[PDB]
């Protein structure tokens, strides 16, 4: 079956991030300080932070 | 005299003058067709002044000369509120349709102008004349000035198209002749006033029906029996082309006002169903077909015969809507169709010699001027609102629906494919690309009087699809005398 | 008549044209061919027809409150 | 140009700070504690 | 950039890139040819505006202003 | 007291709210015009009528309470 | 009531709208019961229309409570919708009942 | 930037001006000033349609009734 050598579950083995690419040092500026994990999620919400101190105070 | 013998003999006028200048001064052909356009004009001029005095709600013909000279055959003249717009239509058309060949007719200049100006009278003897023979005597006489004009100033097919529109005509209207006769033998006469008031026998209004509607199914045309319009209005010059198309198709839309509806009210009614059934599948037909039509001429041509069926169902209605939106769908019809076809065999023919769609592309880029009115031209042929067309195609429909219902909803699909076909030529000609890759030579845009016949024709449609009023007015009491019924509690009062 | 402007005639296209307009010399009657013209010559006009002559007069929509009926036949 | 991002900011401020809003004073009624009245 | 185009087409649209040098005093003239003729549909329209209800006297209607259907009503309430 | 119909169409109250509350109908109906039907001002005597609604619905589901055991628990609807 | 116009002078019909007694050998009867007959038609009609626009003032005028305080016109345009259509002089020209 | 606006008007180039070919003279000061001419005395024809006349009789049978209080009580 399949005589050239593809197999999808060996694909979908093969879908992650690897170890060794020959494209790092072009691709690495995707996952970087502008877009880290954190940097973009830094204001998903924007105003939410601001609002929530001028929440408290008009409570108290 | 009367006015409506200043009508017919006006146009005789013009032709004598343009055949005599010659031996009163080699005179420029542009005289002619100067002297030709003024005659056409001062026409125009008098049915203005006719409209202006005529009366809306009169039953007696108006305009009408004393003869007391009876011969075997007289011609004698009248109008009335459905006779007068079919007349206002012929002359308001016939200037545009010189102006619009006015540079295209390069030989035999005297012949197209004198054939036009004959036409223009004989044409309007047809809405004019007050009996049935004469009726028929008018209707036919058309046909060698039509035959000549074709074949003299035709294209390439001119020869078949010319044999085609006579024969055709000749042969149904041999048995609308035997229906006339036959009439003429029991009434003694075919003056409209005596004729009106003979009630024939059921059968034998059966048996003058058929040949009258042979006759005009033929002239209307309905699908089938279409072939000489496709070869006729295609191949005929421009100016013949106007004329066959917005006055010519309409005599058999007045002829049903005059020879079927008040003396076969019977037949009419029981055989309503056979012509909705002849109309509704030329309605389909005559759509389907335009739609893979690559002629533009044969497109703009073959779309008539779905809007000639539209208005021939609406003028067996028996309603009085129906007769009204027919007459103002016929009307308007002549105004949008005379547009296209200056827009196609004028515009485009003129700068191509070609009428294939297929050379035809992204016009829009160069012509924005064309490109305007001839958006306008095809949103009246797909029935817009705004537009006259929109009005007798809507009133039509009602009377036919309200007639027989399931007929008057396979007619009212021509709202969907009539948009179908007149957006899809305009979204090939003008938009679809950029501009047509086989013009390697670029095109000027509108003329100024390209702009002006265009203007003229989409100002007519859209002033009265705003205030239709201007026709209904006089059209309503005189079609009231056309319906064929009563009501159970609004008849024999005493 | 008048010389118009300078088309790239596209020798396809306008033997296209001449076929389409020669074509009715060419017909004949063959067997799919009679079929495809009996049916909407004959047949598709019949029923149309003959529907309407089956309901004509049939509905009547005038001014019909609750408690008539659109049927008058 | 700073403006943008202050926009940004009171929107989503004035946003958020009204669902705290409505929640304080609407919030008790469509969770089935106190009916209007 | 800007499309290269024909300087030889007109369109009544103006075309490709048109603006008048111009455009100003001729904004002015088309904005006056706007204006008079809105007043004149205002005019027509404060004759024909037929209303069933009266505004009462203490609330907000600009219409008041205007339209002759209720100012001859606000007169006409003021005799007694 | 119940509103009769005679200064209840002159009220001009819905079709659907022609019943024994609409008497609380009406003078919510002039706050919403007095105060452009501004959801912060009436709210005082928009919850007597909104109380009412509550009273007379209470009183059409109890009514099934012997009604649904006639059927013995059947498809009412 | 309105007095009648010179407009409504010219055009009034001055005989029955009837083909009783009519002799259609004669012209200008005939017609003239031709033209009796649409006119009495046409009046009917428009009576339709100018009690279709009372029914429409009301409306508006009424609102929430037109379904009951509009219901004089609803008939009267009702009877006139189910009556008044113009038919024409042709088939009572032909025909001759009772 | 915009581009001031161009075009040749009925294709006369900004050398040249529009030539009269002959119809000019005819459509405008005839047809369509007879047109124009006919529109102005169209709105001194006296009106001779039948709803007009028929609104008048129409207005005198509702008149006699419930429907539109009439002017005098005679
Ligand atoms: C490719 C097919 C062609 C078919 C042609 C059929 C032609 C039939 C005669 C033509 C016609 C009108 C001609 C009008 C012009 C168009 C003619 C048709 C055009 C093409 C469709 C002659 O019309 C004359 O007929 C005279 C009587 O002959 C009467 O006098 C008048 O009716 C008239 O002058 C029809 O009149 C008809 O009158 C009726 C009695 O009123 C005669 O009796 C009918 O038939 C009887 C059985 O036969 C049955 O008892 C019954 O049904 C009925 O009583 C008919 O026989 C016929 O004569
Ligand atoms: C009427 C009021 C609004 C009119 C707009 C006029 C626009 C002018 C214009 O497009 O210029 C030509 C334009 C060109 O303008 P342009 O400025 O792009 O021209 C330069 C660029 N070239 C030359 C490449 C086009 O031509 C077209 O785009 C094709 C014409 C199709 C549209 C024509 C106008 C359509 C609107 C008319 C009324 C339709 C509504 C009907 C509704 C029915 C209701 C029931
Ligand atoms: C109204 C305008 C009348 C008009 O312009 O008629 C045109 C034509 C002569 O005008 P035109 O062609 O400009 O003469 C140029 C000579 N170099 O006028 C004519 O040629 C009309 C000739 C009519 C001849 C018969 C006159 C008696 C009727
Ligand atoms: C209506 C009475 C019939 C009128 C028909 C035309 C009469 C006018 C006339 O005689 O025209 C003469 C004209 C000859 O003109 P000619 O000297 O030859 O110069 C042109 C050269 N190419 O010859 C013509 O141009 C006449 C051609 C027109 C034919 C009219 C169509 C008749 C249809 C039947
Ligand atoms: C442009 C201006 C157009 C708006 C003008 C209408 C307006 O602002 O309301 C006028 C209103 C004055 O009316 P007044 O009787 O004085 O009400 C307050 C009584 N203490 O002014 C007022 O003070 C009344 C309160 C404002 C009106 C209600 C505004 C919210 C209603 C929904 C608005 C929807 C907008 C879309």
């Amino acid at each position: 079956p399949n005589i050239t050598g593809f197999d999808m579950r060996e694909f979908l083995r093969h879908t992650k991030t690897p170890t060794y690419d020959p494209w790092e040092r072009h691709e690495a500026w995707r996952y970087t300080g502008r877009f880290s994990r954190f940097n973009r999620f830094k204001g998903a919400l924007p105003g939410f932070g601001i609002a929530t101190v001028a929440f408290t105070a008009y409570c108290v | 005299m009367s006015l409506l013998y200043v009508l017919l003999i006006i146009p005789i006028i013009g032709i004598f003058l343009i055949s005599t200048i010659d031996s009163f001064y080699f005179f420029n052909v542009s005289y002619y067709k100067k002297i030709a356009l003024i005659t056409t004009i001062l026409n125009l001029i008098v049915s203005l002044i006719i409209y202006i005095l005529f009366d809306f709600s009169n039953n007696q013909f108006q305009f009408i000369q004393e003869n007391l000279d009876l011969s075997f055959y007289d011609i004698y003249l009248g109008v009335d509120g459905v006779s007068i717009y079919f007349v206002l239509l012929t002359t308001i058309i016939m200037p545009i349709a010189l102006v619009s060949n006015w540079n295209s007719i390069t030989n035999n200049i005297k012949s197209y102008l004198i054939i036009m100006l004959l036409l223009e009278t004989l044409l309007l003897a047809v809405f004019l004349v007050l009996d049935v023979l004469l009726f028929y005597i008018f209707f036919e006489s058309i046909l060698p000035p039509l035959f000549i004009l074709i074949g003299l100033f035709g294209s390439s097919n001119k020869v078949r198209a010319s044999f085609y529109i006579f024969l055709y005509t000749l042969l149904g209207s041999l048995f609308l002749l035997l229906s006339i006769l036959t009439m003429s033998s029991i009434v003694g006469t075919t003056y409209f006033d005596v004729l009106l008031k003979s009630s024939f026998e059921y059968t034998t209004q059966l048996f003058l029906f058929f040949g009258i509607f042979i006759a005009f199914a033929v002239k209307t045309p309905v699908w089938g029996l279409n072939s000489w319009l496709l070869r006729a209005h295609v191949e005929s010059p421009l100016g013949g082309s106007i004329v066959l198309a917005a006055i010519v198709l309409k005599l058999s839309l007045y002829g049903v006002f005059r020879l079927i509806l008040p003396i076969l009210p019977q037949a009419s009614l029981n055989l309503t169903y056979i012509v909705y059934a002849i109309g509704a599948i030329t309605v389909l037909y005559a759509s389907f077909s335009t739609l893979r039509t690559v002629d533009v001429k044969e497109l703009i041509a073959y779309s008539s015969v779905a809007h000639a069926a539209i208005y021939l169902m609406g003028v067996f209605s028996n309603t009085i809507q129906g007769l009204e939106g027919a007459i103002l769908l016929g009307l308007a019809h002549g105004f949008v169709s005379s547009g296209l076809f200056i827009c196609a065999g004028g515009i485009l023919y003129d700068r191509t010699g070609t009428r294939l769609i297929y050379f035809f592309r992204g016009l829009t880029q160069i012509m924005p001027l064309f490109s305007l009115f001839f958006f306008i031209l095809c949103l009246g042929n797909a029935g817009t609102p705004l537009t006259l067309n929109f009005v007798g195609e809507f009133m039509s429909l009602y009377g036919t629906l309200e007639r027989l219902p399931i007929a008057g909803m396979l007619a009212s699909t021509s709202i969907i494919f009539s948009a179908a076909y007149s957006i899809y030529m305009y979204n090939r000609i003008a938009f679809g690309g950029s501009v047509s890759l086989y013009f390697i030579d670029c095109f000027r845009d509108l003329t100024k009087r390209e702009f002006f016949i265009l203007f003229t024709l989409v100002s007519f449609t859209v002033i009265l699809g705003i205030y239709p009023s201007f026709v209904l007015d006089g059209l309503h009491y005189n079609i009231s005398s056309v319906v064929y019924g009563i009501e159970p509690n609004a008849s024999y009062l005493t | 008549g008048l010389q118009h402007y300078k088309i790239a005639m596209d020798p396809a296209l306008v033997r296209l044209g001449s076929m389409i307009s020669n074509r009715y010399k060419y017909f004949r009657w063959t067997k799919r061919t009679a079929l495809v013209s009996f049916m909407y010559v004959v047949v598709v006009p019949s029923t149309i027809g003959y529907l309407a002559y089956k309901t004509d007069g049939l509905w009547d929509l005038r001014a019909k409150r609750r408690g008539d009926l659109i049927s008058e036949r | 140009s700073r403006v943008h991002r202050f926009l940004a900011t009171g929107l989503g401020a004035s946003m958020w700070f009204w669902i705290f809003y409505r929640a304080k004073k609407d919030g008790p009624v469509l969770l089935g504690w106190k009916h209007p009245w | 950039p800007k499309i290269p185009y024909p300087k030889h087409v007109w369109s009544p649209a103006g075309g490709w890139y048109a603006q008048p040098a111009n455009w100003k005093q001729n904004t002015a003239i088309f904005g006056l040819v706007i204006f008079g003729i809105t007043a004149m549909v205002w005019k027509y329209s404060a004759e024909h505006e037929v209303r069933h209800k009266m505004p009462e006297p203490d609330r907000f209607y600009p219409s008041r202003y205007w339209v002759k259907q209720i100012k001859d009503y606000e007169r006409a309430q003021k005799e007694k | 007291r119940r509103a009769t119909r005679e200064e209840m169409r002159d009220a001009k109250v819905p079709l659907a709210y022609r019943d024994s509350c609409a008497h609380l109908l009406i003078p919510l109906n002039r706050c919403r015009y007095e105060t452009y039907y501004l959801p912060w001002k009436c709210e005082d005597e928009r919850h007597s009528y909104e109380k009412c609604q509550y009273l007379e619905f209470k009183k059409r589901v109890q009514k099934m309470e012997e009604l649904r055991e006639a059927k013995g628990g059947a498809r009412s609807n | 009531p309105t007095p009648e116009s010179e407009a409504f002078l010219a055009k009034k019909p001055q005989v029955p709208p009837t083909f009783d007694g009519v002799d259609y050998e004669d012209n200008k009867r005939l017609k003239q019961a031709q033209d009796a007959i649409i006119r009495e038609q046409w009046v009917q009609v428009m009576m339709g229309r100018l009690v279709r626009e009372e029914l429409s003032k009301c409306y508006y005028r009424e609102g929430v409570n037109h379904l009951e305080k509009c219901g004089k016109l609803r008939e009267r345009y009702l009877q006139l919708l189910a009556n008044a259509k113009v038919k024409g002089y042709l088939f009572e020209q032909q025909n001759y009942w009772s | 930037q915009y581009d001031p606006p161009t075009g040749w008007l009925w294709g006369v180039r900004p050398g040249e001006k529009y030539q009269n070919e002959g119809w000019e003279g005819p459509f405008f000061y005839g047809f369509w000033g007879s047109l124009i001419v006919f529109a102005i005395a169209y709105a001194y024809k006296p009106d001779t349609s039948i709803q007009t006349w028929a609104l008048e009789e129409a207005r005198r049978r509702l008149e006699a009734e419930g429907i539109l209080e009439d002017p005098n009580p005679t």
